């Protein structure tokens, strides 16, 4: 395995272990979890957060003590922390670069300052997404999301009927190549459903595709396929949460610098102190109450949607 | 009138917050099945979250219809 | 007036949201089972899952509806 | 009045949905029930089958209601 | 307002159907989770197990013979 | 001639609705030991079916207030 | 006129129906207790007939509330 | 209009309703209990007859409401 | 006569039966537990009367909120 | 002065009614252990009678939210 | 007009309804195995007390709501 | 105005009914806590974060009804 | 002037509040089975973390949704 992957591969071997001949997800989880990460959480406060939690376990390595906390029963001395030292350095390059896209530091600094800005109120640079006007990226990150569910389910079903192919497994390369006929006609008949231009060729690819789904149902002869790709299609559409966190996340932390900038608004000279706690201390609240699902669902969205596509789990 | 706009996102909170609600009723008894299986083999994680996040489809659904119902706006 | 364009989007967020819990109430004492027949023993696993998503068929008519509800919009 | 053609959707969307939520109230046991069943002994998969697919008509039923509510337009 | 009557129907129409399906389908759940079990246990009770199963089915029959009595009002 | 009428349409189906959710609720439990009676003995089968059927004077009598509604309408 | 008669049928549904599910929700393990109770016994039925039947003053009651509101109409 | 007096009968349909519906809910478990009792022993028929009886005080409570309600018309 | 008063009678009925439901909930287990304990030991009927009657309180509340509504009627 | 007394009387109903609703579902399986404490050894009646009525804060609030709108009414 | 006195009224009894609702639904379990704990031991009465005085946020967070809303009346 | 009370009637439902959803999770899990520190008493840590976990339930429902407060 | 953003406010409101009573239905079960699970081992703290806060996807996607309502106002 490559040295930039293996820290990833102590995250994907939780799972069960690959069987000899089949294509192992190592490699797949550096590129995109970090990358999902980032596009969640997406402020530079909270990366230098993270970046502060990385440099002490980075201490702990170099003291060579381990990190023992009784209440989780968790120890892990050298390599465990260097890893995951390894994955959160990934994790917050990926965070850095997507708050400076989406112009977030702690919320809605620039509120005070104008450092980044909008169109309609102007600063020394521009927000590329603002992600806090619902109105003007709904749509721009629902396509994002639906894009990228469709690439790695896509992923998934062109390494199932390769492995099909390798094992000379007909049923198997059939059901792979079937789900991902069923698949295009779905996405397909969705794009003439919403947004159609070009209805002449398009019912063509949507016939072509479920023409394929139906002769990969008969001849693998396997009678799965009907129920399933309601699975995979909930699979492709399942990526939505990614901008959906992301959101909640972004907007949760804005409202509570506004309601810090409102307080040291309000009682002007003696409020900026007492702004600054209450902003802070809600900071780490929220982050203690929710930080761990920012992980979870970038991470799952590989565990699940990606992982059964080729048969990780049988 | 504001009638058909105000009566359109209540229909798509409706549908998203039962459409939850379902997701939730099944995934309470199946992830208790689960974190039993995983306390007893911890050899059943794959199984155990595959039918823990199955029923996610529900709710993923409900979103559809609340965007096309956002389109409808 | 727009009282019937937004009654119909409450009346298909009706029939997404309770068939969703349906299907949900259903699939959640079938998936306990399924998950403690996997755990007993694998090669359960088709049936198990078969029975899962064979109430799925009640989330697939109130989608229908509501996409009949849809085009009549 | 456009209430009219709004209503009727609210109707036929009620319609479906409980009687997909009851569907789904008698699935969830009756399949948890026949999964049982099938583990203990795996030649009881027709009458697990049939016991299953019998309260369908439930929906059967609702569905019926909602296309003749459609009917009026 | 002449055409909210007939909606108020049809909505009306649609709860009676609905909330009898829920109730028959209530019935059902223990019903044929006992009758499985039955059938299980010894083979030889399928007929009761199918009668007690499809009895609970007149909830629905009258909730549909409502239904078809306001249908009939337009 | 206005809401009235739709309203007692409302109304009878209320009324049928809840006392048919009603007696299934008695039903269930009831038809559950019934079946298990007649499984253990199978000389239960009086006393059974009349306990099953007993419970069926709740939808008599929400049938009875639809009709009495259906003449008032 | 108009609308008072629609609400008082309403109403009158609404309570009937109620008072049915409350001595549905009654009977159910009531009956449950005396089917048990008589197939343990049979000398029971006596006790089990007058308990179950016991909780059928909450429909009476609703009965009478029913007819005093139709009454009214 | 007399749309007081049909909002009025509502009230008193939602409090007898409710009433009989907490009635029931109370009777179902203590009607079990004291079934059970009775088929153990039989001379504690006076404590489950007193216990059963004594939640009819809710339905009393209502029926009060719906006393006074129905002639503040 | 007055569209505010038939609201106050709702809510008046409203708050007696949904307090009547909650002392019903908390009666069930109260008094399932009570019957069994004199069943068994009959020495404690007055703990269990106690016990018993003390969630009257709950429609008691429910019972003076309704007769304030009534007073403003 | 005209609609809101009649939306503040339903608005202060609907805090009683659900404020005894879960004060009573509480006490409903507070007290259940509570007897069966009592029972088993009546020397903790102190605090089964002090974990009953723990619970009553909850009523107490939705007094006082009635209290405070018939005031404003 | 002056619907919306009396919708915040509406408003602010909702609040605290189900906020005092979910607590009672907590404090329901959590009181019952408190119970419990102190009957067997005794030394469990703090452990006890802190977890069943916990879910009083709930309620606390809808009395918020409540004021600010009066506040606004 | 129409609009505000409608929008409190909107803060009122998201508050109470995500209150509802955190009291029915702290149910079960908080019984569990008080079965687990009885039986241990060494679980408590473990336990009090089990029951203050799903408080991020009622803590959205508050963001809900301050955000309708706001634009109220 | 019109009752839309009030309106939208409700709808908004449903969809968080539904979305948090359902994966609070699945969080009691699951932390449940969690906190049963950390009790007879402490190593097994991460798969029921894991398992404990996979749930949160239905608040994430009603505040998703209140949110894109919001973006309306």
């Amino acid at each position: 395995n490559p040295p930039w992957a293996k820290p990833f591969e102590l995250l994907v071997s939780f799972l069960n272990t690959p069987k000899y001949g089949t294509f192992d997800p190592t490699p797949v989880v550096p590129v995109f979890f970090p990358f999902w990460f980032g596009m969640i959480v997406g402020d530079i406060g909270y990366a230098l957060l993270f970046y502060l939690v990385g440099r002490w376990l980075s201490g702990y390595v170099k003291r060579n003590e381990p990190l023992v906390i009784d209440l989780f029963a968790l120890k892990l001395k050298p390599q465990v922390i260097g890893k995951l030292v390894h994955i959160l350095n990934w994790m917050v390059f990926w965070t850095v670069v997507w708050g400076v896209i989406y112009g977030e530091f702690f919320g809605t600094f620039l509120e005070h300052l104008g450092v980044f800005g909008t169109p309609e109120h102007p600063g020394l640079i521009p927000i590329l997404i603002h992600r806090i006007d619902t109105a003007k990226t709904a749509n721009l990150l629902i396509l994002l999301s639906v894009a990228f569910g469709v690439v790695l389910v896509f992923f998934g079903l062109a390494l199932r009927a390769y492995l099909g192919l390798k094992h000379r497994h007909m049923a198997h390369f059939w059901e792979g190549v079937g789900y991902l006929g069923g698949l295009v006609g779905v996405l397909a008949l969705a794009a003439s459903y919403l947004g159609n231009l070009q209805a002449g060729w398009l019912q063509g690819l949507m016939y072509l595709g479920f023409g394929v789904f139906l002769l990969a149902v008969l001849m693998s002869r396997i009678w799965l396929m009907i129920p399933e790709i309601f699975t995979q299609a909930g699979h492709i559409l399942s990526h939505i949460r990614i901008y959906a966190v992301g959101a909640a996340g972004g907007i949760l932390a804005g409202l509570l610098t506004d309601v810090g900038f409102a307080l040291a608004e309000r009682l002007g000279l003696l409020g900026v102190l007492l702004g600054l706690l209450v902003a802070g201390v809600l900071h780490l609240l929220i982050l203690l109450l929710t930080t761990l699902g920012h992980m979870l669902q970038p991470i799952r969205l590989l565990w699940v949607e990606f992982f059964t596509k080729f048969g990780f789990y049988e | 009138g504001g009638l058909d706009r105000g009566l359109i996102a209540v229909g798509m909170g409706l549908a998203v917050g039962l459409a939850a609600l379902g997701t939730g009723v099944a995934q309470a008894r199946i992830g208790a099945a689960g974190v039993g299986a995983i306390a007893e083999d911890r050899s059943n994680f794959g199984t155990a979250l595959i039918f823990l996040l199955l029923p996610e489809t529900l709710v993923i659904f409900g979103l559809l219809i609340a965007f096309i119902l956002n389109g409808r706006l």
